[PDB]
């Protein structure tokens, strides 16, 4: 009776996105759950991995098109996809459905990205004339900053091979959620104490600036404030 | 009032698709376990025998996945 | 009667290097020109991409073998550069024949660039003794900084094939001018404002600091001033 | 009757590490033989290039299984890299052996890659609770960040052709040492003066800051000091 | 006749794909001329406006070519 | 109906110009395309047969809407496409299924668009398309056409093109046309004549195997083949 | 001993089940694997027969611890998975060696695994694997497999893949089976037994090729071949 | 007997590999079932704590099997 | 003048010697070949006949500067370099142009360097290159090698390693060499030439190929031609 | 002077390419245009016979446009 | 002591490998110089011949370079 | 007689090509060998400081081996 459904295995939690009918939208009741889900996993002291999963044809198709930004102030969006950054637990999406917009970030944020045969990655935002302010950094942590910001100019879609081809998927193969088990036994081999030095260090090398979240919160919050016409063409379009 | 629905329908995907009942996860959609339009026409065929419905093979594309097929399915039933 | 011919399309203005019998090299006039055709797109409110194409087997063949900077100065090849990523204007590069030495960085600093059978990509540079210092930037943000480097250093010719795969251009075919109406009509689907919003953010989220333009002005400049032996070896082979 | 070997050429010093049936391992002796071999090359003016190259199957098993830091101290090894990539020098590895943990910063500091057929790579660090934090700035400036430390997370193994496709080598074939001449003849067309102010620049425009090597000592000294139980581990499975 | 109306949709179609009237193959899928689902609701909104119509975007893969549009929208139009 | 013709400078195009049918194979198509490679191997200053179509669908096969030593058109047509003195281009941007297959593969150069797709759906039927695996297999090698109908594999242009089927692929077939019509006018029709008889001198096709070919498809379809067909009907 | 026979829905498998000896081939399996093939083919409800195999070898091939117009029970082994109205599918999870890569290729198809390798060793113990080589060349085409006997090439799951030895690859041959089984209740077993009929219509042996391959095995065999067969064995 | 071994070994590898017991064929190579040189030595270490046994992670070499490596331990442990 | 002879261990070397005439095709060049094959066959100890070339063109075909049943010295030349019992490896530095592709194409394995080239330039002559195409079809398939003599295709060392036409690529041939001779080194001429009978036996060309080619070049030569190959001289 | 010569070298091109004129660009590179030596030649062989001229077919190589080739034609006719 | 023995070897794997002696590094791997498992026992029977030794194949992965093996075969020299 | 010059030539394109006289087949093109058009510049220039000669960067393209530069360069010499 929830957007996101939790599962318990041998060191690890396992957050399944579970509204397909819905196509999975990101909501305000998404990202708590998924929030708390990691609150769950974190708090587990012999949790090793976080699994974000999901159902249907649709991995996650970002915002739901069927907000106030204090100083400082970043939207629940950033805050979660930042987590995945940097929670102790190594973060893997299994994706063998449509991630969209939103989605797309979502994923990217894990540290390990798992494609299937049905995987598609797409940012749509410039279509219904929005920036992905929040999703570009950690896409472009994976793509490059030129494939990142052509593929949003282009609205570049992109299936597991391709996925695969730029560094927006880790493996590529007929299901994602067989590609898991092999990534579990593998991470059976280190410990959380190493998971959550190697990605501090990752943050230490690779940083982003402090205001980032913000000014990205920023620059969609504005430009969604003719964006009426442009999403209705987009749900046309869908 | 679905579960039963879900467990005839997973069953008959399992041997379809050469796999286990418990392999089967009834939020997959239908592309991502393998399903094609040849076999979907045989399963739906299998609905229809089971159910006496007369369902298109449209259905699937309207219920992709076991979960919501057999939701479908069992508000159809008696 | 100049180095530029410009021609208005619909939301384009195509600015096309136009003198193919001296190899469209670069000097005062052409990067004059090619800002005011810069300028003349900019100020036309209806004007959405800009287009950047040339003449012959010579796409540019950098600085023509055929200079003071105050504090804070920087060259105009670096302000034209950076014009091309900060510009509210998609850039398109269509590159059909030779981009050589500066070449390289008038095609790589566009939004997007399309290579034909003809297109090859080659800094000379470090033949004549000269690091092409206002170029890399350009290509590095595109190839990664490993390949952009080790380019140099080997003076690595591409293909439009080989452009493509390492990042140097976004498309690739038969004819760099046939990939462009597809192109046009895919950015018809976003508008200037959100052009412009998107380049914004890639200055915001990938930065060049305040002084790369004149230390690497600076670093050309001292390079330039043996160059002599140099030059006239690279002419000889050519 | 040291662990490098040291050979003179035209306008290069081949620094050769030669302790094959010690699998070529970092140690003290190691680190300060190969710095004193880039002095002597870079203390004769008509030196230009540094080769680095090794005996038997391992180009570099990383510091052997077979340190107190004070303020702004680094430990050796990052000086060593961090000379790999600022010597005034070009500096080629010549890899045909396995390059494991420490091995594989030491190859990836050199400004170009020679892979040979036998040629593999390897951070093993996770799996002895470690992070491979000094070789890390030097693979992700080749690989980028995403596929350094996703191949570390997993400890993935690169042959030559795999290492060639990332970025971590340049050039690949059956063997490295035979890939050497053309590089060789390639930078003889260029000198010492360009090479030195291509380096400098590349520091210049893709920095690391100056508490990084400290920083990242400091990570490997906490994290070695359940540590003796991980290299029993991996000395059982090797 | 439908041959006007395949004139004001071929000349709609050149502006939106950055090609001239004369090179439109009227019997060409909309696919292989390179109209994605954007600019197709787009054209289709440009159909509505120039006939006084309210055709969804559904349209296009109903009558996938020039040609068949054509001919849909001229025996629908007067 | 089913085929419209259109001359060019050395050339003829037989267009298949039913899209709202598919480009479906009956007699009415099989004839108008006999009688146009007739007209085009007439003209002695021609010395090209385009093969192109309309929509969606290259050619959806055979409308699901034999004599001692005889062969059905479909058959003859084929053996016409690799035999003819004129060269025979096939120009795909869209969907060729079953007998489509065939259609294309039999042409001496077959160029493939982003929308072409390739499959033969025979064996999801009950039948053996033996008419078309020769003009498939002496492209993609017996392996690859006999394990691709058994699988009833679909090619898209860059899989067509890496196993044979396709010789040229890009984003449309019709652009890659003009290259291949300027390459075609630096050599003539006598030449291309003897190539082409040479081909069968070194790759020949027993005479029996068109009767053959013929006889199974015949055999297979007179089956339970009107359920398998429904089947596929509703399948789409 | 050496092979353990599974059904299941409508297949048999095949197991050879000689691990610690490397599934070598010797006249007790190509008997059990005839008599396994037997009663597939003896069950009208049988579609697929399944060879696979145990352990780190595939198969091994010629355990190293002729009438006229007669041949050596490989060669009509390999014939009968050509021939034979069930598919036949060879699942490979590790090493196929000599005569074991004829049995894989002789199979309709194959898939590999991440540890899959094929290799004819024959020429380096002065052999011709005159009985395997039809099966590897109506695979990879005649130069590459007679190239690949001449440089005893190795191809693991990838490069079997790229030359047609495999027709699927990925990280477990056995993970390949379910799609491939899946595809195949599709059609049936009278529609694989006409295609299969027809690829060997159109892709003939002659009827002298199985005891000629035969006879060139037996005399080189009967040569400075057990000088050979020692150092390929003490090379392992 | 080996069964009691292999069943003992079966559950350790599936929870090492993150499946299920049922999912592993004994006679399949620890390579096929992807049991790395790393996990191969804490197998090992699970078999000589279990059995009171001291055998080389070198063991899964000689005998590469789930069933090749319950003969082992079943003639050698008691 | 045209070929100089270099013997080695278990080899001799056949290196075609007229660069700056672009190492044509001519009666010296077949006969000087065909004797250097005699004297490597005549050695008991030759196991391997290299055939190397000099300067910018591996081998330009014809210089442009038939009893029944006979064959050209052409056709000869490339079967005894298919039947040796010499195992024959060409090595490609530079232009294999018309007739020098089937020399390199007739070798057991080709190694193709940086600078090789492949090119049937025959139909823009208004030829069929009818002698060279079944050595080159049985490395590329008959597809690709009629379709790249229809369009005159090139190939570079990488294209030509692609389509099976070059076994090797790397960035000099001859650097390739010596792993394939220290690899042949491992079997010996009496299994090099069973392989290579039993290749004839398995992929045969029949008795009258020969002289049929041999024709179909003549005629096509004895036409038009002269403007035609006046043309390809001036296109250079 | 040389814009008569630059349409006649431009019709006999655009049939030589199997292309409309108005689909020339007269500063495209014979090389981009995809003409290659051979109808180089017949191309040459073409400006010769029209301007009575008796250019070497290496003259494509020295005016490697229409525009350059056209101007240079132009220079040497009457 | 090696340096002879050493010297004969390195010839002899010249002759193998079709190099000249002076090619070889005698660091380098077997693996890195391409001397496959059937050579490396030729070269081998060829080290027991020449010193009348009785060595298995399996010392090539002992002693897997010339310098190696070199020192090893002349210690176990009169 | 050309072999003076040839020797005088193979040992400077060895130094430039970073191999051993010994290593250069004189019938190899240049481009076969590795010599870029930058190298071939300081080759001919060498030539020409040697031999007292100003021979053009072109000539290697004329002479494109170093039996044929030998050629050349002996009977210009003197
Ligand atoms: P069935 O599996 O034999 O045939 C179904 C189909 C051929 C009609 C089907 O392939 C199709 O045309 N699908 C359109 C679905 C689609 O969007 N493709 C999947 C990639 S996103
Ligand atoms: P548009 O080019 O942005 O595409 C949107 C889309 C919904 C049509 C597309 O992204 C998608 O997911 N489906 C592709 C296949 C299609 O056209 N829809 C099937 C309806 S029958
Ligand atoms: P583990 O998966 O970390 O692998 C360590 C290893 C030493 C086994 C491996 O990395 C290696 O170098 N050898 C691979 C082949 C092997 O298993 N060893 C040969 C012993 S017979
Ligand atoms: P034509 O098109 O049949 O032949 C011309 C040619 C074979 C002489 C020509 O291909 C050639 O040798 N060109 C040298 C030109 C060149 O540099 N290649 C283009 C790549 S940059
Ligand atoms: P020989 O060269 O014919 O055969 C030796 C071998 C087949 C036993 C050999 O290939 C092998 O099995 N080696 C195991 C060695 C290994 O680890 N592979 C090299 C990649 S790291
Ligand atoms: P160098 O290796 O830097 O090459 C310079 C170059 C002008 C020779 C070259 O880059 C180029 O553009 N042409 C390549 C073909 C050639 O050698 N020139 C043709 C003259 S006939
Ligand atoms: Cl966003
Ligand atoms: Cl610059
Ligand atoms: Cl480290
Ligand atoms: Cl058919
Ligand atoms: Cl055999
Ligand atoms: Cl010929
Ligand atoms: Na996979
Ligand atoms: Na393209
Ligand atoms: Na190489």
């Amino acid at each position: 009776p929830g957007s996101v459904r939790v599962v318990r295995g041998r060191g690890l939690l396992r957050a399944v996105l579970d509204r397909p009918e819905r196509r999975n939208p990101i909501d305000a009741g998404l990202l708590t759950s998924l929030a708390r889900a990691l609150d769950q996993a974190e708090s587990d002291q012999d949790c090793r991995v976080f699994v974000l999963s999901s159902t249907g044809e649709d991995f996650c198709a970002g915002t739901d098109l069927s907000e106030p930004l204090p100083d400082g102030a970043e939207l629940p969006y950033w805050t979660l996809l930042e987590r995945l950054t940097r929670s102790p637990l190594a973060t893997v999406a299994v994706v063998d459905g449509r991630a969209t917009a939103g989605g797309v970030g979502l994923a990217a944020a894990c540290d390990l990205v798992l494609a299937g045969e049905r995987a598609r990655f797409r940012l749509t935002e410039v279509l219904a004339g929005l920036v992905p302010a929040m999703a570009l950094p950690f896409v472009a942590r994976r793509t490059g900053e030129q494939r990142a910001f052509a593929a949003t100019l282009r609205a570049e879609e992109f299936d597991a091979g391709a996925a695969h081809r730029v560094g927006l998927a880790d493996l590529a193969g007929p299901r994602a959620e067989d590609l898991l088990p092999p990534v579990l036994a593998g991470l059976g081999r280190t410990d959380r104490s190493t998971t959550a030095a190697l990605k501090e260090y990752r943050a230490r090398l690779f940083p982003r600036d402090a205001r980032l979240g913000h000014d990205a919160s920023r620059l969609l919050i504005e430009r969604f404030a003719g964006t009426g016409q442009l999403l209705a063409r987009l749900r046309e379009a869908g | 009032d679905p579960a039963p629905v879900a467990r005839a329908l997973r069953e008959e995907l399992a041997r379809t698709l050469y796999c286990e009942p418990g392999d089967i996860d009834d939020e997959a959609s239908f592309n991502t376990l393998g399903l094609d339009s040849i076999l979907g026409v045989e399963f739906v065929a299998f609905v229809n025998q089971t159910y006496g419905l007369d369902e298109k093979a449209g259905i699937l594309y309207d219920h992709p996945s076991l979960a919501a097929l057999s939701r479908h399915v069992a508000g159809r039933a008696a």
